[PDB]
């Protein structure tokens, strides 16, 4: 699975 | 004056840390991301619409008497995540850890992106970049840390990311007990308004560290480590089992698997991701397939120093007026 890419 | 706070993965995997932050008189305590790699300090609200708020707390701002409308200003946001986000702004009393920021804009959400509703672990985003990446208008906003640097024992804060395990996020002064060794410093750019900096190199595992420039960003805002595509698939090399899977998007190998380290250049230092820290996970649940924490920057168009390389280390960030980026071993 669950990544998070932050702009 | 400094602060600091305790920050804790979301889940399992350590897809994501959250930090409780006080809004407000009487303090509101949200957990927000701490993002390095975007300049808002978003948060879900009395105002956002209800049929996008699944578990977070919100800040209500007419509970707080501190608050005030800005007004005029509005704010629209969208991530790489292509998450998004907007709302309207007030200035209110924000604390981290007992350092205390009066007047620090709080852009308060009227609407959210699904993947924000689903996570019901974040009640919004604290954002660290430089400020000219700030989306509220017309006129941009300040981050916390910019707000806060003319209080600050040093202009710097740092962070201890944990593996698997809560770490500590540190404004104002940098604690040596915290890591190994010594800090090496390297220069930032803010061209694009990011963290910026140039990595030196990279070996895997033992083998030789091969010298060539990798410019990436130091985001605590995403989970895993992307770099250029041959590094990748060099990395990938070592690891049997391992491929590249259209169906699941990267590079995943067999759970039971050992992967090597991974070492990235800092100047004439070197910081050692640990091979388990690159395994992220099973790619669904119970799979014998993992999927794995060092992805391929190609598709994205930046290198991303991710929270796998970030946990690894003691990282400082400088805001002096030449900023710079610090790292140790810890």
């Amino acid at each position: 699975x669950h990544p998070f890419h932050x702009l | 004056s400094t602060g600091s706070a305790t920050t804790t993965p979301i889940d399992s995997l350590d897809d994501a840390y959250i930090t409780p932050v006080q809004i407000g008189t009487p303090a509101q305590t949200l957990n927000l991301d701490f993002d390095t790699g975007s300049s808002d300090l978003w948060v879900f609200s009395s105002e956002t619409t209800a049929s996008e708020v699944d578990g977070q707390t919100i800040y209500t701002p007419s509970k707080s008497t501190t608050a005030k409308l800005l007004s005029g200003a509005t704010w629209s946001i969208s991530y790489g995540d292509g998450s998004s986000s907007s709302g309207d702004v007030y200035t209110d009393t924000v604390s981290v850890g007992g350092l205390t920021v009066t007047g620090q804009a709080v852009e308060s959400a009227k609407k959210v992106s699904s993947s924000f509703t689903e996570d019901s672990t974040i009640d919004g985003l604290l954002g660290l970049a430089f400020s000219t990446l700030n989306t509220v208008s017309p006129t941009q906003q300040k981050t916390f840390f910019d707000n806060a640097k003319a209080s600050l024992d040093s202009p710097v804060f740092t962070a201890d990311l944990g593996y698997h395990a809560p770490g500590t996020y540190n404004f104002g002064f940098i604690d040596t007990t915290a890591y190994t060794g010594s800090i090496t410093y390297t220069a930032v750019s803010t061209k694009q308004g990011f963290w910026e900096w140039t990595s030196t190199g990279y070996a895997v595992g033992s083998g030789t560290f091969k010298s060539t420039s990798i410019d990436g960003i130091a985001d605590t805002g995403t989970t895993l480590l992307y770099l250029p595509a041959t590094v990748v698939s060099a990395y990938w090399a070592q690891v049997s089992g391992a491929k590249s899977s259209s169906s699941v998007g990267g590079y995943v190998f067999p759970c039971s698997a050992t992967l090597p380290s991974f070492t990235f250049g800092v100047g004439s230092a070197r910081i050692v991701i640990p091979g388990d820290y690159i395994d992220f996970g099973p790619i669904s649940t119970g799979s014998s397939s993992c999927f794995g924490g060092i992805q391929s920057s190609a598709g994205i168009g930046i290198n991303i120093f991710g929270d796998v390389a970030l946990k690894a280390a003691f990282v400082v960030f400088n805001g002096a007026t030449t900023p710079t980026l610090g790292f140790a071993s810890k």
